[PDB]
């Protein structure tokens, strides 16, 4: 169960795996998540910019 | 007594129910009315 | 001078006649939680959540539709009001998807903050959760007919409001859909103010859809421009 | 069950539709029952009309329901999807309704579905590869004193069996309906036995009569 | 004080029950109806409303209000608008056949009730309201209404008063709750039919908004012999509160199922074999005994050993009586199958204005076929006892009690049997 | 101009006072020297719903709906 190096999962041969659903952006303590959503034109809701800094992560 | 006495409504069709109520038109209290004539005048 | 005496929670108050129980409920501050009543609509009695005991009374009465007779003595903490309380959230968040991610009213619920401050904790209900068709209400309304409630609150409006005569409820039992029979695109005035009425997330916006989300965004006061009311 | 429209072109409006005037007489005297100024309240009746003179309703019957009635359609469309006479898919000239709920079911009624089933053929639902016998299943009729009952149109059939079942199918398919009374003895609602009730004649007018 | 009795004829209410005799307004005048009647007009709604209240009518339908309160409730002093009878002749319940019967053999009893009803409140008109399913039925009271009509006997100058009074005929569309108190208003209106809230009541917004009031076709069929013969001796018959004659409508597993009159006071053991029959392979073959129909818990043998047949006595056995569907279900019957098939009844005829019948009749359907199939463990018939306290009591209507009324009386009976069928399927599976 | 962030030259701006009442409020931002406007609390105006009138015979309150 070690935490460091994050990165985004997907599904089993498939797409992205996440949402933009915001929450963690809501919960990240040092606010160093920056979320922006757009869907796309098959009309699932996705991103467009999942930034994070390293910098401020506490991990 | 041991005969049925209907079978008077062994022959109704589909449309007696209306008939009798078109037969059934005069003789009847004025239908009082309330403003409008309807919700939506 | 037209006062009727109500002891709110042994309090007392004086409340003209002809009101409801939850505008004196309101009147000392209180909100009773309420999905169906709203404060510009006629007051229909579908979503059940408004109920509150009466003391001396064997029956837990609907504070949306209930006038004032004299000398009131309500319990809006009591523990059968609580019970109900509970159990009619219960029975909403059963035919409820989950969507709570993926939900454009996330923020803003009314089920979320209800179900935090009012209801159960552990569910139930292992099988079941039927799901229905959406429908095309219009090109500037996402209507997602899953999510909904069948609280009916967007039909009062359009047929109060709006005067345009188009939403129904279609079915009977669990299959009660809201919307048009006759594949009808919706487009009248005032069609956006349906997305503010509708209080879960199924008449949603269109061009708002999947792009923000209501705990980040600051609000800030301003003048409409383009209309003379402003 | 398909309770958006999706235009079908059978449906799909305009399906030409309308009244004989004979008909127009009708609902005016149907319009004439209500009190005035509250018109929309013959909207189950006039539909009920077009339901029997279309012997199923399109949505251009709808549509000229309200068109005659002046309300909105939409009101129109509530009303015919919330009841269970306007049958809004195509149905046939018969209609089989066998009527199971519990004194039904508790009366043996599967094999009363099961003799329907392989005397016609088609399941549940559906209906057979012509018109005439659309077959479904529904609740209480309201003679529970009876068998597992049987509705054909505006008909009852009650205290029933499959050799009857089958008497009445081979009747129907030879055009020559049955009458619509119960089967088996007791042409009504009797004790089948003895009568162990009434049978001394009513006493007529003035029998212990006090301040009339 | 007789005690407790049993019925004897020339005291029925009303004979023809069965269709033996001629029917016609010359066979219903021949049988004694529209006699002295001018009389009982010309006395005044004071002594109707007095000889209701006397006779001690308990009202019929499965609510079970007192009918002479209900009518004093209707003595609004008179206003700009006018009031309204509806005659409620719908037959749900399965189990009930009871106005079907009236309805059929004997309308101009039905018309007498109306008539004096209509002059028991100053009603102006009376809407009957009869069920879609009984068409054949409906052209007969059509043609009863006709001569009614065509004889001057009501009309304008009713039976040569100077009152005037009409009779209209509304088909219904085949529903349920269109038999209720209120959800039947709205069906007149030509809505869709659903019901609205008890605070305003019948007697001050009805029928477009006019006071009306809603009465069961056995109250009113009984309305006219409580004027016509005497002053409480419809009270001559049971007990003192709940008292009379009623139909009771034995159908299920019985020898030659049927329907009857007696005393509202009866033994449910001679109810059962000394007019219908028996229970088919003798008394001891039977299991469950259901009164009233499906609004109403069940009865286990050694209760229904010795109960009567009355309202006060069925609630002492924490049973509502409805309306005289006795019906029973045989030892080799799974009633676990007969009442998960009653809640699919109650599934397919319900609205849903309310969240808590709506939701709560789709986890009792599906519990109630996880129970058929036993496949749950006993927490789950628990927390099934846990939804149907939930939902009684916080509804419009009375759909949702009856809904959670039967399924109350199982898990309170037959608990075991469902222990039973659960640990045959947890061995099997296994 | 690097990640696409809110870059901002303020202080002040991410601030609030919640107060409860308004004379506090202007005592307050009179005290402490910055100017201030201060705008209007509006109540919900009580009405008078009732359902009987949602029922009427004739007057246009019929919902026609319900
Ligand atoms: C689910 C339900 C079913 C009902 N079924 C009937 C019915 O079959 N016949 C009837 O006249 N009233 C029926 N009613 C209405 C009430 O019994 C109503 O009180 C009755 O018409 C008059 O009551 P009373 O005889 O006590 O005055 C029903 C009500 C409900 C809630
Ligand atoms: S926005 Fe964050 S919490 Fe939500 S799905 Fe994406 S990674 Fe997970
Ligand atoms: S409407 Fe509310 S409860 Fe439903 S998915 Fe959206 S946030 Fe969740
Ligand atoms: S769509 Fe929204 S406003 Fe309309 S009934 Fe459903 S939850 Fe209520
Ligand atoms: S309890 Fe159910 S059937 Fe009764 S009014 Fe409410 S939604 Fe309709
Ligand atoms: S607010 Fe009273 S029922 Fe919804
Ligand atoms: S259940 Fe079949 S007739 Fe009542």
């Amino acid at each position: 169960r070690f935490r460091g190096e994050h990165a985004l999962r997907r599904y089993p041969s498939g797409e992205e795996r996440c949402i933009a659903c915001k929450l963690c952006e809501a919960v990240c303590p040092a606010q160093a998540i920056t979320i922006e959503a757009e869907p796309r034109a098959d009309g699932s809701r996705r991103t467009t910019r999942y930034d994070i800094d390293m910098t401020k992560c506490i991990y | 007594n041991t005969t049925y006495k209907n079978l008077q409504h062994h022959d109704y069709s589909t449309y007696t129910f209306l008939d009798l109520n078109l037969d059934l038109s005069k003789f009847r209290m004025p239908q009082p009315s309330s403003g409008r004539e309807s919700p939506r005048h | 001078s037209n006062l009727i005496e109500v002891f709110v929670d042994g309090q007392s108050v004086m409340v003209e006649p002809g009101t409801t129980v939850l505008q004196a409920c309101e009147k000392v501050g209180m909100q009773i939680p309420r999905f169906c009543y709203h404060e510009r609509l006629s007051v229909a009695g579908n979503c059940r959540m408004c109920l509150v005991e009466i003391e001396k009374a064997p029956k837990v009465v609907a504070a949306c539709a209930m006038p004032v007779m004299k000398g009131w003595n309500i319990l809006t903490n009591s523990e059968k009001t609580k019970k109900a309380r509970e159990g009619v959230m219960e029975f909403l968040l059963a035919n409820h998807p989950l969507d709570c991610p993926i939900c454009d009213q996330g923020g803003e619920c009314d089920l979320q903050d209800q179900s935090m401050m009012f209801g159960s904790d552990r569910s139930r209900f292992l099988e079941g959760k039927r799901a229905v068709e959406d429908k095309n209400i219009g090109p500037l309304v996402k209507t997602i007919m899953t999510r909904c409630i069948q609280c009916t609150r967007c039909i009062r409006f359009a047929s109060e409001i709006a005067g345009v005569d188009d939403l129904g409820t279609t079915g009977r039992g669990n299959d009660m859909q809201v919307g048009t029979y006759i594949e009808k695109m919706f487009m009248s005035e005032l069609s956006g103010n349906i997305i503010d009425i509708c209080p879960v997330g199924a008449l949603t916006s269109k061009p708002y859809a999947f792009t923000a989300r209501p705990w980040e965004t600051r609000k800030t006061e301003s003048i409409d421009v383009m209309d003379a009311v402003g | 069950a398909l309770f958006v429209h999706r235009d079908t072109p059978k449906n799909n409006p305009e399906t030409p539709f309308d009244f004989t005037p004979e008909n127009y007489k009708r609902i005016e005297a149907i319009v004439k029952n209500y009190p005035e100024g509250h018109k929309a309240a013959a909207v189950l009746p006039v539909l009920d009309l077009a339901q029997r003179q279309n012997g199923w309703l399109p949505i251009s019957a709808m549509n000229k329901v309200a068109e005659i009635l002046q309300v909105p359609p939409m009101r129109v469309y509530e009303v015919a999807t919330f009841y269970t006479m306007y049958n809004r898919k195509p149905v046939g000239k018969y209609h089989i309704q066998v009527c199971t709920t519990t004194p039904c079911m508790l009366r043996n009624s599967d094999s009363i579905l099961e003799a329907i089933q392989k005397k016609l053929g088609i399941k549940v639902g559906e209906t057979t590869p012509d018109k005439l016998f659309t077959l479904i299943e529904v609740e209480c009729l309201g003679a529970c004193v009876n068998a597992p009952m049987v509705q054909i149109n505006d008909n009852y059939y009650e205290d029933l069996t499959p050799k009857d079942i089958e008497e009445i199918i081979d009747e129907l398919k030879a055009g020559k309906i049955p009458k619509p009374g119960p089967r088996s003895g007791r042409f009504s609602c009797e004790p089948a036995g003895g009568l162990t009730s009434l049978t001394e004649p009513p006493k007529g007018p003035g029998f212990g009569v006090q301040a009339g | 004080k007789t005690s407790f009795g049993s019925l004897k004829d020339e005291d029925r209410i009303f004979t023809n029950l069965y269709g033996r005799h001629d029917w016609r307004l010359k066979g219903a005048q021949s049988r004694g109806d529209w006699y002295k009647t001018k009389e009982i007009l010309l006395k005044g709604p004071d002594w109707i409303l007095g000889e209701v209240k006397t006779s001690g009518l308990r009202g019929r339908g499965g609510a079970g209000f007192p009918t002479g309160l209900k009518w004093s409730f209707m003595n609004k002093p008179s206003d700009g608008r006018p009031k309204y009878l509806v005659v409620n002749a719908d037959e749900g319940e399965p189990g009930t056949c009871k106005d079907r019967e009236i309805i059929r053999h004997d309308p101009h009893k039905l018309v007498e009730g109306c008539l004096v009803g209509g002059r028991a409140m100053g009603a102006r008109a009376a809407y009957i309201y009869i069920r879609g399913e009984f068409y054949n039925e409906a052209s007969n009271l059509q043609v009863a209404i006709r001569e009614a009509y065509e004889a001057g006997l009501i009309g304008k100058n009713a039976c040569g008063s100077g009152y005037d009074f009409d009779v209209f005929v509304v088909r219904g569309a085949g529903a349920y709750i269109c038999g209720e108190e209120t959800a039947l208003i709205e069906s007149i209106e030509g809505k869709q039919g659903k019901p609205r809230l008890k605070p305003p009541f019948p007697a001050d917004v009805g029928v477009f908004g006019c006071p009306t009031t809603v009465a069961n076709v056995e109250t009113v069929a009984v309305s006219p012999t409580i004027c016509r013969r005497g002053g409480a001796w419809f009270a001559s018959f049971g007990r003192e509160r709940n008292s009379g004659t009623k139909l009771f409508n034995i159908s299920g597993h019985v020898n030659n199922p049927c329907t009857v009159e007696e005393e509202m006071s009866v033994p449910l053991k001679e109810l059962i074999e000394k007019h219908a029959g028996g229970v088919t392979g003798g008394w001891d073959n039977l299991l469950a005994v259901i009164p009233g129909g499906s609004s109403t818990p069940l009865i286990p043998k050694s209760v229904c050993e010795t109960v009567l047949m009355d309202f006060d006595a069925l609630i002492q056995a924490q049973t509502g009586l409805g309306t005289a569907a006795v019906i029973v279900m045989d030892r080799s019957t799974d009633i676990v199958k007969a009442i998960a098939r009653l809640i699919e009844f109650y599934k397919h005829e319900s609205c849903g204005q309310c969240t808590p019948c709506r939701e709560g009749v789709d986890w009792m359907n599906k519990v109630m076929a996880r129970f058929v199939r036993g496949d749950a463990r006993p927490a789950e018939i628990d927390s099934l006892w846990e939804i149907s306290k939930q939902i009684e009591g916080h509804t419009i209507c009375a759909l949702g009690d009856g809904a959670a009324w039967p399924v109350q009386g199982l898990i309170r009976h037959f608990r075991p049997e469902l222990e039973e069928r659960m640990q045959r399927f947890a061995q099997q599976h296994q | 101009p690097l990640m696409g962030w809110a870059s901002t030259a303020d202080p002040l701006s991410n601030l609030v006072l919640t107060f409860s009442t308004k004379e506090d409020a202007i005592a307050f931002a009179e005290k402490n020297g910055w100017s201030y406007d201060v705008e209007e609390r509006k109540v919900p105006k009580p009405k008078s719903k009732s359902y009987g009138a949602n029922f009427s015979w004739n007057k246009r309150t019929r919902v026609s709906t319900k």
